[PDB]
């Protein structure tokens, strides 16, 4: 027992000695504090295992190869930390007895604990481990109990007490039987103070190797992970993840008294201590690149650099170019008092002669957007292009996946009368609706479209019509903001350029 | 109480003193495992045998109760020969008694050790057994623990510090666990009696035995045969397993750089492609090029630059096969497909899926399709997609994903299609007499240059080790001749799409040579050998 | 097996602070300023005025170190490295000694407030530093032997302290912590306040204390001690007189007191 | 740049260092790399070209003390790291080719003046190898002498040949009782095996 | 010229020519005592002057020569015997840094007498090949807590065999050299 | 390093090789086992000195030119016929010379004058080992 | 570190990131333009050869080296945290040549200190894999995979002496 004191005590050194983590306490807690007389941030800090490491390697090996021993101590000195700087006073009755101390996340330099979900071994149970890959499956979230608050009705004195279940604690502990109690040890009848008890939210998810790392043809394996507090939702299903955390096991292993010969295993879990994502989109400014873009704002020509510094491996095509980057850039939505509603994204469409860069140019787009989806127009069906029905669940289509972004779309020509007509809606009211057996619901879809087609006759022929050339409807080719077309015209000098362009590349 | 001692005691002079010529050979093998932290111990049954053949009396009789014995005896020996912790050690063993086939075994056979084969058919996840395991006390909060071991156990009742009817829970936080494994056995299919399908087993093994095997691997097994619980006083048996059995040097490359030394290498690998065929030299030429491929590319904005090549053939039926026997990675396919994917893949159902026909599944290597007529409507539009992007892409019954198809196409068959291929070439036949006469002789005595393998691996080493590129002359030269053409054209078409299959194909002329830079003596054939028409 | 094989003043006070506390036992070398001097001493008196003040007050040891701990950061580090921060504290105190040494009261005074000091930083201390400061001022143990016979007699004893003092509501843990206790035996008067308290076992005239206990004879010694070496220090302020621009310093320094 | 063709050529000689070292029996060192030299010869060739014209104009006085000092000291650098790569090439090949005229004392591999150079040093082996100190035999066995008598099996039909201690008829597969210090050189021709 | 495997070091054919130079104590079974010997690296006249069942001294591999033949009998070193075994054994365990002061030949010559003289003991052989593996076992060990102090400047050893010395001796030279390197690339 | 060459020793040693060889012929040509001695002594004794000319000989290729700077000081505190003996020096003035005519005209004839040298010290790098 | 040794030949072509101090004609050939200058500010990546003159002779020397990404502070507490797992073959094939002659040039204290604890703790599990003789592949192929070139060779001679003393004892 005398041990916890020591190591809450060296932990105080700790961070005493490394000031940069109060300046985080007391930070956090300002703008708590200030916004509440008027969103609130977490009670948790992020600690550099490497500070740890220089600091004392003693307590270093204890955090990295013992957490159950010295994950909690930790912890509790840095509730004594933020608790012993000033706060507001007069707290109200839930505040009083929240049972909420704050919480440990680490970053750096795990070493040999650095794995994956095909490689976690039976030697790692109970050390702290850092594991990789994509979530698969996410449960509901549910409240759990942890505290309950009791009055007494002669007395007038208000009692409570405490819960703990496996997934709670590092350390282990006498299980609780979730009953609330009825009456005093004296007799008195009792009453439950809702609002004045602590219930926290808890949340399993499912993490799976990386299919890049599959061996042949194999069965893929993964792990269950808990979370609760401030880490539920901040995934879903499909995310590149790295989680941290502790590697424990758990129940009776059929040793209670079972059919099964006690051949079956324990269960094994990863108790959720910090979670990072994988880039696999965006990124955040530093001030010089702040001041870099206004500077080059004020040059004289500023679209023709921009312009000509798109898809440079791509030789000509300027007016293309430059009508790709004002899509990139687009209009301003609006939304009228009476809530109607203004268009603000453009749509293109290029139409032409085989091999002249459609495709390639096209291309281009998919590698610079933000957020773009990309598909072949004879490989997609009108419901599967907008949304579907399953089970009722309605499921969504590409254009309503990339919602405030791009889709792409090559050989449009091959799509069918009867996939092309869903899309009349989406590129003008920006929602898809459904109207099915047990569904109706409206859904948002607010991107821009850009497509690539050939001609009727295969190449396009200046001496018929251009209805006879392009065969699409006139309410359809009316919601396209531009429309281009582009031929492969023979002559001496441009045929040299551009075999000359594409050799030097 | 005492034999226990005594065996221990026996086992442990056994590791100690058996000498066959001048070296103590299990003490130096338990000494040389430590170091690389392997604890285990592999004993073969014939020296025990030898030894003392009452030790082996003793282990044939009642084998799941003297193995623990034996396994602590080399924990005793490991401390002495490497300290002045350690967890017990695995016993694992070698024989060469009478294998049994896996039809006969019976009642006869429960707990007694069996040695047999078979195929492996699948095998599970890992799974934690509990070795060293800690107690709590729930009344008085005394504590406890207690040592498992895997042979044919529950928690006691025994309270101690009354003390309650069952008060005992475990403290997971200070204990001890190991790995586990299950596998199933199926009999030799050269031994099943006629007209019946095969039997099998299931199986168990841990720690060092684990994650050993994969499936449809033919192996012999050593182990225990016993029976567990899962009609009247009846259970299920199984094994538990105690032993299993189942780039270049630089020699190889002298002989490859030798080769790319001769004045005469690219008449030599034509030669050597499909011999038996008489003539349709520029057939053979284009496979060469086939084979070898160009080179891919990377840009600053990004874009990606194609390395493969594809062919087409309008006799034909053998040079598939043996593209498909030297090629170092190959599918071969009729038009139709394997299933309902057919070519590139298709949407099924009940909940719908995707699956991927043989352009998905041949990614990194070569797909032959032996009539490409025969393509069905949907893969008659998708190739398009999987020839020129080397991709496929599906939004379908709210299924969104895209496939890779990174491919090289030989494909033959008796319009536009012809269009995605970079060479197309017609097959030629001659009827000498002679030759027929030679094939059926050659029929007849199978029924009564460079060769494959060390071309494959050649083929190999020149794809890993180099990727040119064009120098300065064979750009002016290819551009002049484009223009050329084009004008040509004009006062009697030619397009950017082929002047870069032109280069592709250049490149893979000059990789045979090893050569870094392509030169104009490239670029010569490679334009001599465009004449597809 | 294998095998191989002024400065003084500065290693000076990184002896007198390897034990993190100090009796201040010896005498000051070399040089410091006069802003120093009078800046170090109110600091140290700044701490002792707060001390006085909450003892006036009835303020327990836990809300003492509540209100002093933030201090030492400001005024009077403590548990540092820094060779300027271990000068402060050791000449502050001496200084001090000029000031409170002119009479009864103020010896008194300053006794008092500077021993609760030493107890609050005794405390902050980790029990390897305790007995390694106790084990360097050279300060009887019973035997085995001794602690069979006297077994029932110590337990009872020690039996209530150990659950209210070390929080052993526990028997078995009692047990098992008086298994491993060691005990002191000396005569009576030296811990006759643990004796009107009886929470120590008295035989023959000799008491017996448990190791856990037993920091009021350490903090009744660095109070006697200090008490002498004031006594001491008063007999010879006549040399202290030869420097007029200390004298209106040290008045100041003890006006806050009078 | 200049030092590509010389990072290119060195390894080469790493790599016929490592299979020199994985075989002694199998020693026969790789084409002499022509053009790669011929190469990196020229290159310097032309680095002389270009000092040669920046002092024609340094003579002109076109902003000769800054101008020609820094342009001359960085091409006189390019120079000399290309003169320690040939020679780092040439002195591995010359080591491998001295290990064997110790045994020996077949030819297309050699470049001209390796070819002479091996012959040079054969002649200085056997002028050491005569005169004062022949009673040893310094091209002789490096193994100490562990017995008198050994039994030698007879593995190639080199007929009846004849040595300094007397003559022998190798008849196929007979087995010999007779003392190493004769049958050594044989040893190591290759017609006996120790047995 | 030399080679590679000969540039730093002795094969251990070199160290077994190297111990059979030393003295070997024999009983002849003839007597020479009135052809000559006439010897250039030894003594002669010991040869010479031998008469049958007369203790005499003589260098190892002319020792080993005789006995090959009926002409000899090789008395055993009295260090190779179970008693002094069993009391270095001891030796060994109780002070566990020091090596015991076993000579420095003793591998090479137990294995040289095993072959070559299995014969002339009087203890029974099969206990002593036992004993000689226990002694180099526990060596090992103490060999392997000793690299954790390998450094810039020395290191002591004591009763170390000649043989063991050069099992070690490329690798203890080696990593030393790269730690000089690095440390003295900092002063300069 | 290259340690000084015994040549008082060397010359006692070779005479008595060559007087031992001798008698070892005449008794044979005028019990076996005495000639069985001193033929395999004979033996012993010329292995050791053909390894140490070996192991000097690889020391001679190997610090060549160090050997020719230390000879070709005036300054120096000695001779290097003191250190070698005249075998020896023979080899070394002969092998630099076989050595210096292959690399002269394969590489060094076509460097400019500056970098003609093969003993330069003042280079980027120094071409001296030792 | 003598002259024609082919090693210290090989590792002396490694490049550096570098920055100019002056604007220089024609020399604009090292950014792969032989018709242009090089100007003041610029960086390049030169190899070591080159870059070790630049950086000295002058005053203002024309060059000045930037820190190299193998020497990061990631790679340093990677090093510190467990030397024996780390992949020094992947961070660079000639890290403890390159490491010496970077300490020589800029006579650096704790990255000397870093490097000697590295060194000291791999040799441990080198000799514990050069010790274990067969009378096993697999646990020994994982760690020689993390070699540098220059530990490899340290490895070969230290398994050809110990299997050599023991063929020559159970012979
Ligand atoms: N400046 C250029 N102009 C035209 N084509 C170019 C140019 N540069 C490269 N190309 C190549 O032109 C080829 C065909 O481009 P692509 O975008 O697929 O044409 P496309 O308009 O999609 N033709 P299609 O697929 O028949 O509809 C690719 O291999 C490009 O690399
Ligand atoms: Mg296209
Ligand atoms: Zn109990």
């Amino acid at each position: 027992d005398a041990v916890f004191g020591d190591r809450v005590r060296r932990f105080q050194e700790f961070l005493d000695t490394f000031t940069s983590y109060r300046d985080s306490v007391r930070s956090i807690q300002v703008y708590n504090s200030n916004n509440a007389a008027n969103n609130i941030l977490p009670h948790r800090i992020i600690i550099s295992l490497d500070d740890l490491r220089e600091f004392d390697r003693s307590f270093w090996s204890g955090i990295l190869v013992e957490p159950a021993y010295f994950i909690p101590p930790a912890e509790k000195a840095l509730t004594d930390l933020a608790d012993s700087m000033d706060d507001v006073p007069h707290p109200n009755a839930s505040a009083v007895s929240s049972r909420h101390p704050w919480k440990l996340s680490f970053k750096g330099s795990f070493g040999a604990h650095a794995l994956s979900p095909r490689t976690l071994t039976a030697q790692h149970l109970n050390k702290l481990v850092s594991v990789e890959g994509i979530v698969t499956k996410t449960s509901l979230v549910r409240p759990k109990l942890i505290r309950s608050v009791h009055y007494a009705a002669k007395t007038g004195r208000f009692h409570y007490r405490d819960y703990t279940d496996a997934t709670t604690t590092l350390t282990t502990r006498i299980p609780t039987p979730a009953i609330y109690p009825t009456e005093d040890t004296e007799g008195n009848k009792l009453t439950t103070e809702y609002g004045y008890s602590t219930f926290i939210d808890h949340q399993r998810i499912t993490v799976q190797e990386m299919p890049e790392m599959a061996p042949a043809g194999q069965l893929p394996r993964s792990i269950d992970v808990i979370l609760d507090d401030d880490l539920v939702d901040k995934t879903k299903p499909g995310d590149r993840v790295n989680v941290v955390g502790v590697f424990k096991s758990l129940g009776a292993g059929g040793m209670n008294q079972s059919n099964s010969n006690t051949l079956i295993g324990f269960k094994t879990l990863i108790l959720g201590n910090t979670v990072y994502p994988l880039h696999a989109a965006r990124q955040m400014l530093t001030d010089f690149d702040i001041r870099n873009i206004n500077k080059l704002s004020k040059k004289k020509d500023i679209f023709d650099i921009l312009s000509q510094s798109l898809a440079p491996s791509i030789y000509g095509h300027d007016h293309i170019k430059k009508a790709i980057l004002l899509m990139l850039m687009g209009g301003v939505e609006k939304n009228l008092e009476n809530g109607s509603h203004l268009r603000g994204d453009i749509n293109i469409l290029m139409v032409g002669d085989p091999s002249t860069a459609k495709s390639q140019l096209l291309r281009f787009v998919l590698n610079t957007a933000s957020l773009a989806i990309a598909t072949t127009g004879r490989g997609s069906s009108g419901v599967g292009l907008t949304a579907a029905v399953t089970t009722r669940r309605l499921e969504a289509g590409a254009m309503v996946l990339a919602d405030r972004g791009v889709v792409c779309i090559d050989e449009f020509d091959k799509m069918t009368d009867v996939d092309r007509v869903a899309i009349h809606e989406v590129m003008e009211q920006q929602t898809v609706t459904i109207a099915k057996a047990g569904i109706h619901t409206t859904l948002n879809a607010r991107c821009s479209v850009i497509a690539a087609a050939n001609p009727v006759f295969g190449q396009y022929d200046v001496n018929r019509d251009p209805h006879q050339n392009i065969a699409l409807p006139d309410s359809l080719l009316s919601r396209f903001d531009l429309l281009f077309v582009v031929t492969d015209d023979i002559n001496e000098i441009r045929d040299r350029s551009i075999s000359e362009h594409v050799l030097r590349t | 109480d005492d034999d226990n001692t005594e065996i221990i005691k026996s086992f442990k002079n056994f590791i100690l003193e058996f000498r066959l010529d001048s070296q103590f050979i299990y003490r130096d093998q338990l000494r040389n495992n430590i170091l690389v932290k392997n604890y285990s111990l592999t004993v073969n049954m014939e020296h025990l045998i030898g030894y003392n053949e009452d030790i082996y009396k003793k282990l044939s009789d009642e084998p799941s109760d003297i193995i623990p014995l034996f396994e602590t005896a080399i924990t005793q020996v490991a401390k002495r020969i490497s300290i002045l912790s350690l967890p017990t050690f695995q016993l694992i063993l070698n024989s060469n008694a009478n294998q049994i086939p896996l039809r006969d075994l019976d009642s006869e056979h429960v707990s007694k050790i069996v040695r047999l084969s078979g195929i492996i058919i699948s095998t599970s996840v890992l799974s934690s057994r509990a070795t060293y395991l800690s107690i709590m006390c729930r009344n008085c909060r005394h504590t406890t623990s207690i040592t498992i071991n895997n042979f044919n156990v529950s928690l006691p009742r025994s309270c101690l510090s009354n003390c309650g009817p069952d008060p005992y829970i475990i403290i997971h936080e200070s204990s001890k666990f190991i790995d586990q494994q299950f596998l199933k056995l199926q009999e030799i299919p050269e031994l099943v009696p006629v007209g019946e399908m095969p039997r099998n087993l299931t199986m168990t093994c841990d720690r060092y035995l684990t994650n050993k095997v994969i499936p449809g691997t033919r192996v012999t097994i050593v182990g225990i045969y016993s029976i567990y619980n899962s009609g009247v006083a009846i259970r299920t048996p199984y094994i538990k397993i105690l032993g299993i059995q189942s780039m270049f040097t630089e020699e190889e490359e002298e002989e490859f750089l030798q080769l790319s030394r001769n004045p005469k290498l690219y008449e030599i690998l034509t030669n050597s492609i499909a011999p038996s065929i008489f003539g349709n030299e520029d057939i053979k030429k284009a496979i060469v090029c086939l084979l070898m491929g160009g080179s891919k590319k990377i840009l600053p904005d990004g874009m990606r630059l194609r390395g493969d090549i594809n062919v087409l053939l309008l006799a034909k039926s053998q040079l598939l096969k043996f593209v498909e026997k030297v090629s170092p990675i190959a599918v071969y396919t009729s038009g139709k497909g394997s299933s309902a994917a057919g070519l590139t893949a298709s949407v099924q159902r009940r909940e719908f899926y995707l699956e991927g026909g043989a352009m998905v599944l041949a990614d990194g290597g070569v797909v032959c399709i032996d009539e490409f007529d025969k393509m069905r409507d949907e893969d008659r539009v998708a190739i398009h997609e999987a020839m020129e992007q080397q991709t496929i892409s599906i939004a379908k019954a709210g299924i969104t994903t895209v496939l890779n198809s990174r491919t090289s196409v030989l494909a033959a068959a008796n319009t536009t299609i012809l269009s995605r291929f970079d060479m197309i070439f017609i097959v030629k036949d001659d009827h000498n007499e002679e030759r027929d006469i030679s094939i059926a002789n050659h029929v007849i005595n199978i029924h009564t240059e460079i060769s494959i393998e060390k071309m494959k691996r050649y083929i190999t080493y020149c794809r890993l080790k180099c990727a040119p590129r064009l120098s300065p002359q064979a750009a002016e030269k290819l551009s002049s001749n484009f223009v050329t053409i084009r004008k040509q054209l004009l006062i009697n078409p030619i397009t950017i799409r082929q002047l870069e299959a032109i280069i592709r194909i250049t490149e893979s002329l000059a990789k045979l040579e090893l050569s870094p830079i392509a030169q104009e003596r490239h670029v010569d054939e490679a334009i001599r050998l465009f004449q597809a028409s | 097996m294998f095998r191989q094989s002024s400065e003084e003043e500065k290693k000076l006070y990184a002896r007198l602070y390897e034990s993190k506390l100090s009796f201040y036992d010896l005498p000051p070398q070399g040089e410091i300023t006069l802003e120093q001097f009078e800046i170090w001493a109110i600091d140290r008196l700044k701490i002792l005025l707060e001390i006085e003040s909450c003892l006036s007050r009835n303020k327990s040891i836990k809300e003492i170190e509540t209100i002093i701990k933030p201090q030492f950061q400001k005024l009077l580090p403590f548990n540092t490295e820094s060779l300027e921060d271990r000068k402060k504290d050791y000449y502050s105190h001496f200084i001090l000694r000029l000031c409170f040494c002119r009479s009864k009261e103020l010896r008194e005074k300053f006794v008092r407030a500077e021993t609760f000091l030493f107890k609050i930083r005794f405390n902050m201390l980790t029990s390897t530093d305790q007995t390694k400061f106790v084990q360097s001022l050279d300060l009887q143990f019973i035997s085995n032997e001794e602690k069979a016979e006297l077994s029932h007699q110590l337990y009872q004893t020690v039996s209530a302290s150990l659950q209210f003092q070390l929080n052993l509501n526990e028997e078995h843990q009692r047990k098992q912590y008086f298994q491993q206790e060691k005990f002191i035996k000396l005569p009576f008067e030296n811990v006759i306040e643990l004796v009107g308290n009886r929470l120590v076992f008295l035989k023959d005239g000799y008491a017996y204390l448990p190791q856990f206990q037993q920091l009021n004879l350490l903090s009744n010694e660095f109070a006697s001690k200090l008490n002498q070496e004031l006594i001491k220090t008063y007999q010879y302020l006549p040399r202290l007189n030869e420097d007029d621009r200390l004298l209106p310093i040290l008045n100041h320094l003890s006006s806050g007191y009078t | 740049m200049y030092g590509d063709l010389g990072n290119k050529l060195v390894l080469e000689a790493k790599r016929t260092k490592q299979l020199y070292a994985r075989s002694n029996q199998d020693v026969n060192l790789p084409m002499y790399h022509e053009d790669i030299i011929r190469n990196i010869l020229k290159e310097v060739s032309n680095l002389r070209k270009n000092t040669e014209y920046l002092k024609e104009q340094q003579q002109l006085g076109m902003l000769d003390d800054k101008v020609a000092k820094c342009q001359y000291f960085v091409t006189l650098l390019c120079m000399e790291r290309n003169k320690r790569c040939l020679l780092a090439y040439q002195r591995l090949r010359t080591d491998i080719l001295d290990s064997m005229a110790w045994n020996n004392n077949d030819t297309n591999n050699l470049s001209h003046q390796e070819q002479e150079y091996l012959k040079e040093y054969c002649d200085l082996i056997t002028d050491l190898k005569s005169g004062d100190l022949v009673d040893i035999d310094l091209s002789g066995s490096l193994v100490p002498p562990s017995d008198v008598f050994i039994d030698v099996r007879v593995l190639k039909d080199a007929g009846e040949i004849q040595t300094e201690y007397g003559v022998f008829n190798l008849i196929k597969d007979s087995q010999f009782f007779v003392r190493q210090s004769d049958v050594e050189r044989l040893i190591q021709q290759g017609y006996l095996q120790k047995i | 010229s030399l080679p590679a495997h000969l540039q730093q070091t002795f094969s251990p054919e070199e160290i077994q020519f190297i111990v059979e130079n030393e003295p070997i104590k024999i009983f002849p079974r003839i007597t020479t005592r009135q052809t000559r010997w006439q010897l250039i690296t030894t003594d002669d006249k010991a040869l010479n002057n031998m008469v049958a069942m007369r203790s005499t001294e003589v260098v190892l591999w002319i020792a080993l020569l005789l006995k090959q033949q009926s002409k000899c009998s090789i008395v055993a070193p009295q260090w190779l015997t179970t008693k002094e075994l069993d009391r270095k054994i001891q030796y060994e365990k109780t002070h566990p840094d020091r090596f015991s002061e076993l000579p420095w030949n003793w591998l090479v010559l137990a294995r040289i007498l095993f072959n070559k003289a299995k014969d002339d003991f009087h203890d029974p052989i099969h206990e002593l090949r036992g004993k000689i593996q226990d002694l180099r076992e526990i060596r090992q060990i103490k060999v392997l807590k000793g690299l954790k102090y390998l450094n810039e400047s020395h290191l002591q050893l004591d009763n170390l065999s000649l043989l063991e010395i050069n099992e070690l001796r490329p690798f203890i030279t080696e990593i030393m050299d790269k730690l000089r390197e690095i440390h003295t690339a900092s002063l300069t | 390093e290259l340690l000084p060459y015994p040549h008082q020793l060397m010359k006692r040693l070779l005479n008595r090789i060559s007087m031992q060889s001798q008698l070892i012929e005449n008794i044979s040509m005028g019990s076996k086992l005495p000639l069985l001695c001193m033929e395999t002594e004979l033996e012993r004794l010329k292995f050791v000195i053909r390894s140490y000319i070996r192991c000097r000989l690889s020391k001679i290729d190997k610090f060549s030119l160090y050997l020719r700077q230390l000879n070709e000081d005036e300054n120096s505190l000695i001779s290097l016929t003191d250190l070698l003996s005249k075998d020896e020096i023979k080899y070394h003035d002969t092998h630099s010379l076989i050595w210096l005519k292959l690399v002269n005209d394969s590489i060094l004839k076509y460097m400019p004058e500056e970098l003609q040298a093969i003993n330069d010290t003042e280079g980027s790098v120094n071409m001296i080992d030792e | 570190m003598g002259y024609y040794d082919i090693d210290d030949v090989l590792a002396d072509g490694t490049e550096f990131p570098c920055k100019f101090q002056y604007d220089i004609p024609g020399l604009g050939y090292l950014e792969n333009n032989p018709g242009r200058p090089i100007t003041k500010n610029t960086k390049l990546s030169l190899p070591l050869w080159l870059a070790r003159i630049l950086a000295i002779v002058g005053p203002v020397p024309f060059v000045e080296l930037l820190p190299p990404d193998m020497f990061s502070t990631k790679v340093m507490n990677a090093i510190k945290t467990d030397p024996v797992a780390l992949d020094l073959h992947s961070i660079n094939s000639h890290f403890f040549s390159l490491a010496i002659k970077w300490i020589m040039l800029f006579s650096e204290k704790e990255l000397a200190n870093v490097v000697s604890e590295l060194l000291l703790q791999r040799a441990q599990e080198l000799n514990h894999h050069a010790s274990s003789l067969s009378i096993t592949n697999i646990a020994t192929s994982t760690f020689l995979l993390k070699l540098e070139e220059m530990e490899k060779e340290i490895y070969k001679k230290s398994h050809e002496s110990y299997k050599d003393t023991k063929r020559w004892m159970f012979k």
